[PDB]
C-alpha cells in the first residue's frame, strides 16, 4: 500500500531504533511480559535441563511511533520487522546452552 | 543481458519496488498458495519424538508490482531474482522441535508477465511427532508438518491449497507430492496416508 | 524378428527404434513439475504410482 | 601496481549479479560441470545416507567480465569473490539432511 | 590516537584487501608459516579425526603497507583488523568436517616497513587414517596439510618460518605451558614443505 | 526473563496479562492443541 | 529520546573503531577485568575440558565518547551497540575446543 509506505517513511524520519524510547530524562519503560507453552520439549536429567518451545508475549509503548490514523486512510496498526524498530533486551538468564 | 537488466531496472529501480510492503492494499488479503514435495523421509526418532524430512514447499503469489508486458522487452517471459529482493509471505513449519523455523535454502523466485510469483525453496525438518507405543514393533503413528506465517495473519495473507489442471478442469492438490520414479522409501516406515488440509 | 517403437519423451515430436522384443511400452508419471512419458521397448517393472502400458503391436506405444 | 585495481574498479561499475551473463537473453549460459571425490567420509546404512567430501568444479564465461590486457599492464588473470558475481544455482537434488547448495563460497578466477 | 588513526587513514586510501600485494609483475608474495600445538584435545578413531588447538604464525609483507615512523610521531607497529587487509589464504585442506578456516580473526600487526604479522587460532578436525593392527598399543601418524585455496606458486612463495639462523622444520611446543593428552604422547612433530616439480 | 543492559530505573518488568487478563500470574497452555508431554504432568504453572 | 538520538548521532559521526581509545597513542588503555562464574556445567576428564558459564566484564575509558549532558537534556548514561565501538580483545589461552573470544556482542553502557 502507498499510504503504507508514506506512514513508515514518515515514523521512520530520524528514528533510532538502538535508542530506548524516553521522552524525558528518568522515564522508564514499562514491558510487560508473558509467556505460552506450546511444547514441553524435556527434562534432561544427565544434563539437568529442561527444553521448551514457548512464544513470548512482550508489551510496551513507543512514543516516536504514533501517528494519527484519519491522516493516513484509517491505518491503525503496522507489522514493522523487529530489527527496524527498539525492542527491549528481554533475554532468558537461566539458560543452560 | 540487454532485456533482463532493463526488465530489472524498470520493475526495481524506476517503479522504487519495497519489498517491505505487501502486494494488497491495506485491507486486503494476499493469496498463498502451498504444495509439498517429500523428497525422503529421514528418519522418526522413537526416543526423541522427532520426525526428519526432506521437502521441497511450493508457494505461489500474485505480486502485482512485478509485472510487464513482454512485447516492451524482448519477448521475455520469466524472471529469475534473488528471494531477498521480493516480498516473501514468510511461510515457516510452526511445528518444529529443533528451533528451526525456516527453509534451508533460500533460492531464486520465478516471476512472469501476469504478476505471479512462484518459488520452490527446499528444507530439511525436524518437527514433533508423538509416538504412540502400544502395539509395537506393529505400530503406525500420524506425524504432522503444520505450516504457517508468524509475520502476517489472516487479514495479511490467506493459506491455500495449489490448484493443479487436468484436462482443463482444476482440482486442489490434497496430497503430498511424491515423484514415484525417484522416491526411496524409508528403511523402516512405509507411508499409507499423505492428507494436506487447511 | 523384430518390432518398430515409440521412444520419444512426453509430447516431443515423434520418433521410432527398433524394438527386438515382443512389447512396446508406455509409461506414465507425474512429479511436482507436471507429466513424464516415456516410451520403450519391452515390458519394465515400474515402482508403485506409475501408470504402465505395454502393447505387442508396432507402432503401439502413441 | 594500480592496473589491478583500475581493473576490478571498471568491471565491477555497471555489474548485475542477478543477470544471466549472456550477450543476448536468449541464448543460454554454458557451464561445464565436474566432480572430484576427496573422500568417503561415511556410508550410513540406517538412514540411507552417503556423507562425502567433494569439490565441485564449475566452468563458464561472464560475457561483462571481459577486458583487454594491453589496456592494464598485461593482467590476464585475476581473483574474485564469488559472492559479487552471478552463479549457477547447482543443488544436490538427492541430498538427505546436509546442505542443498554450496555454502563455502569461495574465490573465481577470472 | 591521532598517529594511529592518520597513520590506518592514510593506510588504508585506495587499498583493496581482495588484490595481491605486487609492486612489479611476476612478483611472488612469500609468505612464511610456523604452527604451534597448544594441546592435542583427541584421536577419535571411529571417525578418524585428530581434533587440535593450534596457533598458525603467517608472516608476510605488502608494500602498500609501507610508512615512515618520523612522520607519524615515531609509530612504530599498528594493530589492524585482519579483514581490512590483504591475507593469504590459507587453509586446512585435509579437514574432516569442513572447517577450512582459523577459529578467531584477530588483528594483524603492520610494522613501517610493510611487513604483516598474523596469528589467528584454530581448532582443527584433520584426517588421521588410523592403523589398527597393533590397536591398543598403536601409534598413528597424523597429518595437517597447509596451502592457500586461491593462490598459485606464481603468485605466493609458502615457506617455513625462520627464526635466528634456522628454520622451524618443526611443530613448535611450549616447554612449560604444554599439558599432555590424557591417551596418546607426542613423540615426533616434524614439518616439511613439498612443492612437486611436474606440477 | 529480564533485560540483559538496562536496569530498573530505565526498563520496569511486569506481569504479561492474557486475553482474560484480571491480573494474571500464569503461563497459558492453549488446551485444544497442547499434546501433553508422554513423560511428564504439568501440576502448577505460575508466573510472578 | 531526541536528546539521546541527537548524542549518539553526534558521538558515533567521526569514529574510527579501528585504533586505541587514547587521546596519545604512547599512552595505554587501562582495562579492567572481573570473571563472574554462574555454573560450572561440565567436567570432562577423558578430554580434559571443563565447561563453564562465565560473565566477563571489561571496564574502560573511550576517549572519544564523552559529553556534556547539559548539552542533552541530563544524559549521564546511555546504552550502545558494542559492535560500533573499539574492544578489547580478550582472548581465553588455555581454550579447548570452545570460542576462543566472546562472540555474544551484549550492550555497552556509557
Ligand atoms: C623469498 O623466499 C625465497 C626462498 O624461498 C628467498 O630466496 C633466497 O634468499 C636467500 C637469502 O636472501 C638468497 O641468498 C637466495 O639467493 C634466494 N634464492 C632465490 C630463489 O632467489 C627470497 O630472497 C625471498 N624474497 C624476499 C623478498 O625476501
Ligand atoms: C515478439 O513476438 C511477436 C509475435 O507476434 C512479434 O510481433 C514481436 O515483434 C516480437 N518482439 C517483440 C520485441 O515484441
Amino acid at each position: 500500500s502507498e499510504a503504507e509506505g508514506r506512514l513508515r517513511e514518515k515514523l521512520f524520519s530520524g528514528y533510532d531504533s538502538t535508542v530506548r524510547p524516553a521522552r524525558e530524562v528518568g522515564d522508564r519503560v514499562w514491558v510487560s511480559i508473558g509467556l505460552t507453552l506450546a511444547q514441553l520439549i524435556s527434562l534432561n536429567e544427565k544434563d539437568e535441563e529442561m527444553s521448551t518451545k514457548v512464544y513470548l508475549d512482550l508489551e510496551w509503548t513507543d512514543y516516536r511511533l504514533s501517528w494519527d490514523p484519519e491522516e493516513h486512510e484509517g491505518i491503525d496498526s503496522l507489522r514493522i520487522s523487529a530489527e527496524s524498530v527498539w525492542l527491549p533486551d528481554v533475554v532468558l538468564l537461566n539458560n543452560n546452552d | 543481458l540487454n532485456e533482463e537488466e532493463r526488465l530489472i531496472r524498470h520493475l526495481f529501480e524506476e517503479k522504487a519496488y519495497n519489498k517491505e510492503l505487501r502486494p494488497a492494499a491495506h485491507k486486503e488479503s494476499v493469496e498463498i498458495s502451498l504444495a509439498l514435495t517429500l523428497s525422503n523421509l529421514i528418519s522418526l526418532k522413537e526416543v526423541e519424538e522427532t520426525l526428519t524430512t526432506n521437502v521441497w514447499i511450493e508457494q505461489g503469489w500474485t505480486d502485482s508490482r512485478l509485472q510487464w508486458d513482454a512485447e516492451d522487452f524482448g519477448n521475455i517471459s520469466v524472471l529469475r531474482l534473488p528471494a531477498d529482493m521480493v516480498w516473501l509471505p514468510e511461510i515457516v513449519l510452526e511445528n518444529n522441535n529443533d528451533g528451526s523455523f525456516q527453509i534451508s535454502y533460500s533460492c531464486n523466485v520465478l516471476i512472469y508477465p501476469s504478476g505471479s510469483v512462484y518459488w520452490l525453496p527446499p528444507a530439511i525438518f525436524r518437527s514433533s511427532c508423538p509416538i504412540s507405543v502400544t502395539y509395537f514393533p506393529f505400530d503406525w503413528q500420524n506425524c504432522s508438518l503444520k505450516f504457517s506465517s508468524l509475520k502476517y495473519t489472516t487479514k495479511e495473507i490467506t493459506l491455500s491449497l495449489k490448484q493443479a489442471e487436468e484436462d482443463g478442469r482444476s482440482y486442489p492438490v490434497e496430497w503430498i507430492i511424491i515423484d514415484p520414479e525417484g522416491f526411496t522409501e524409508n528403511g523402516e516406515w512405509e507411508i499409507v496416508h499423505r492428507p494436506a488440509r487447511v | 524378428g523384430s518390432m518398430i517403437c515409440y521412444n520419444q519423451q512426453s509430447s516431443q515430436p515423434p520418433t521410432t527404434k527398433t524394438c527386438s522384443e515382443t512389447s512396446c511400452y508406455k509409461k506414465t508419471w507425474r512429479d511436482h513439475r507436471g507429466t513424464i512419458i516415456e516410451r520403450g521397448c519391452g515390458c519394465p517393472k515400474v515402482k508403485p504410482g506409475i501408470k504402465l502400458h505395454c502393447c505387442r503391436t508396432d507402432k503401439c506405444n502413441n | 601496481s594500480e592496473h589491478e585495481t583500475r581493473l576490478v574498479a571498471k568491471l565491477f561499475e555497471d555489474y548485475n549479479s542477478v543477470v544471466r551473463p549472456v550477450e543476448d537473453h536468449r541464448q543460454a549460459v554454458e557451464v561445464t560441470v565436474g566432480l572430484q571425490l576427496i573422500q568417503l567420509i561415511n556410508v550410513d546404512e540406517v538412514n540411507q545416507i552417503v556423507t562425502t567430501n567433494v569439490r565441485l568444479k564449475q566452468q563458464w564465461v561472464d560475457y561483462n567480465l571481459k577486458w583487454n590486457p594491453d589496456d592494464y599492464g598485461g593482467v590476464k588473470k585475476i581473483h574474485i569473490p564469488s559472492e559479487k558475481i552471478w552463479r549457477p544455482d547447482l543443488v544436490l537434488y538427492n541430498n538427505a539432511d546436509g546442505d542443498f547448495a554450496i555454502v563455502k563460497f569461495t574465490k573465481v578466477l577470472l | 590516537r591521532n598517529q594511529e588513526e592518520r597513520l590506518l587513514g592514510d593506510l588504508m586510501q585506495g587499498y583493496n584487501p581482495h588484490l595481491r600485494p605486487a609492486e612489479h609483475d611476476s612478483d611472488v608474495v612469500n609468505v612464511s608459516l610456523k604452527l604451534t600445538l597448544t594441546n592435542l584435545i583427541s584421536l577419535n578413531e571411529r571417525e578418524e579425526a585428530l581434533t587440535t588447538n593450534v596457533w598458525i604464525e603467517m608472516q608476510w609483507c605488502d608494500y602498500r603497507l609501507r610508512w615512515d615512523p618520523r612522520d607519524y610521531g615515531g609509530l612504530w607497529v599498528l594493530r589492524v583488523p585482519s579483514t581490512m587487509v590483504w591475507r593469504p589464504d590459507i587453509v586446512l585442506e585435509n579437514n574432516v568436517d569442513g572447517v577450512f578456516e582459523v577459529a578467531l580473526y584477530c588483528n594483524v600487526l603492520v610494522s613501517p616497513d610493510g611487513c604483516v604479522y598474523w596469528l589467528p587460532p584454530a581448532i582443527f578436525r584433520s584426517s588421521c587414517p588410523v592403523s589398527v593392527t597393533f590397536f591398543p598399543f598403536d601409534w598413528q601418524n597424523c597429518s595437517l596439510i597447509f596451502q592457500s585455496q586461491t593462490y598459485s606458486t606464481n603468485e605466493i612463495n609458502l615457506q617455513l618460518s625462520q627464526e635466528d639462523g634456522q628454520t622451524i622444520e618443526w611443530i613448535f611446543i611450549d616447554p612449560e605451558a604444554f599439558t599432555e593428552n590424557g591417551e596418546w604422547a607426542i613423540r615426533h612433530r616434524p614439518a616439511k614443505m613439498l612443492l612437486d616439480e611436474a606440477a | 526473563f529480564s533485560s540483559y543492559s538496562y536496569d530498573s530505573s530505565e526498563v520496569s518488568l511486569q506481569t504479561g496479562l492474557s486475553p482474560e487478563g484480571q491480573e494474571r500470574q500464569e503461563v497459558y497452555i492453549h488446551e485444544g492443541t497442547f499434546i501433553e508431554n508422554g513423560q511428564w504432568e504439568i501440576i502448577h504453572k505460575p508466573s510472578r
